[PDB]
């Protein structure tokens, strides 16, 4: 899954 | 920590089956007065070294280092809260300087720094609830990461789930009874869950609440 909230 | 009273809601809910109500009536269980105090507006995941980064909607900022320490900077960029291993608390200032906490500090500001340089603020064009003027701020307890979610649970007892393919995300609150849902098109609508029982709901937003129901089951089962 991702390493961060939406960039 | 009001996750049994969460997880009870949900699961009245959603035997209800409130998407397979021919006349939905969605907005008779919107509620505005229910609108949460506090959300997750950012995130950053550097857990294989520091800890996980988010940012609150009110503009405060957090770490759950990997030490399990957490530490809050306020909106005002200098008011600070501290929470050791065992649940102790201090309320500190960064202009008082406190020694033994400026290498943390120094990383909650370059957490900080990353998502204001990056990351996009989740609900901005909403006004919070305002809570009590002595009352603390919630720091986040723990969280996890599925295939298609986060999970993360705040000390008030708040449970949030974010969606990665759509951006779509549930705000769950077990004292008012609550879900805030943000849709895919950033629309920001808070309801009362006795009365998505009553009145129904589409079936986004219900697939949304059983996929919450195993999220909380998760939570209290990993205490």
């Amino acid at each position: 899954p991702p390493l961060h909230s939406t960039a | 920590c009001h996750l049994s009273d969460m997880l009870q809601q949900l699961h009245s809910v959603n035997a209800s089956k409130p998407s397979e109500r021919g006349l939905v009536r969605q907005e008779e269980a919107e509620d505005p007065a229910c609108i949460p105090i506090f959300w997750v507006s950012k995130w950053v995941d550097y857990s294989d070294k520091y800890g996980l980064g988010y940012q609150l909607c009110d503009n405060s900022v957090g770490v759950l280092f990997n030490d399990s320490t957490r530490l809050i900077l306020y909106n005002d960029g200098d008011s600070l809260q501290y929470i050791e291993r065992d649940g102790t608390e201090s309320y500190l200032t960064v202009s008082s300087h406190p020694n033994s906490l400026m290498k943390k500090i120094t990383l909650l500001k370059y957490f900080r720094n990353y998502m204001s340089e990056h990351l996009l603020k989740a609900g901005a064009n909403i006004t919070p609830r305002e809570g009590d003027e002595l009352a603390r701020l919630p720091y986040l307890r723990t969280w996890f990461r599925t295939r298609s979610a986060i999970i993360l649970h705040l000390s008030n007892g708040s449970v949030q789930i974010n969606f990665f393919q759509d951006h779509t995300k549930l705000i769950l609150c077990p004292l008012m009874a609550a879900v805030t849902y943000i849709d895919e098109k950033r629309d920001f609508r808070t309801y009362r869950l006795s009365l998505l029982e009553e009145y129904g709901c589409c079936k986004e937003l219900a697939s949304r609440l059983r996929y919450a129901r195993t999220m909380v089951d998760k939570l209290l089962s990993s205490r």
